[PDB]
């Protein structure tokens, strides 16, 4: 998919995504849920600053999301 | 289903950007389908402006940008 794939991906890694919003913004953190529109139920936000614990955001700020894993070795 | 997450935040307190920046403190009364959402006990804040008090606030859902759930919701239990 599009960004649905990145998402669902993303919930079943518990890995931490940027989503670049709308004017620019961006935010970082975990996806728990999340629909066909892009609204996002997030944990542990951090907004380009600001940090948010749980957040509900709706689908229509968003251009991309692309994943940030952690990942072991060079 | 995650319209009706919204739902079930009615008492809560929570606050709410708008498209345009402008920051909602306040307690949900009730969301409906289109997110729109209706507040009691609000603070409304302008960017770069004193804030103004008033008793209730009616929001359009597609005047919303995002919901700062408070810190303690069950996100679990909320999405059986």
């Amino acid at each position: 998919t599009g960004p649905l794939s990145v998402l669902t991906q993303s919930v079943k890694n518990n890995t931490q995504v940027l989503i670049n919003c709308r004017n620019n913004k961006k935010l970082l953190g975990r996806v728990k849920a999340f629909d066909r529109h892009c609204n996002m139920v997030l944990e542990n936000v951090k907004e380009m600053d600001r940090y948010i614990s749980k957040m509900f955001l709706r689908g229509d700020s968003v251009i991309v999301v692309l994943r940030n894993p952690l990942i072991a070795g060079k | 289903k995650l319209v009706r997450f919204l739902m079930k935040l009615s008492h809560e307190t929570v606050t709410i950007e708008l498209k345009n920046g402008t920051q909602v403190h306040g307690t949900i009364t009730g969301v409906d389908v289109s997110m729109n959402t209706h507040l009691k006990a609000v603070k409304m804040t302008l960017k770069n402006r004193e804030p103004v008090q008033l008793e209730t606030l009616s929001i359009r859902g597609n005047n919303i940008r995002y919901f700062i759930l408070p810190d303690s919701l069950p996100l679990d239990t909320l999405l059986v």
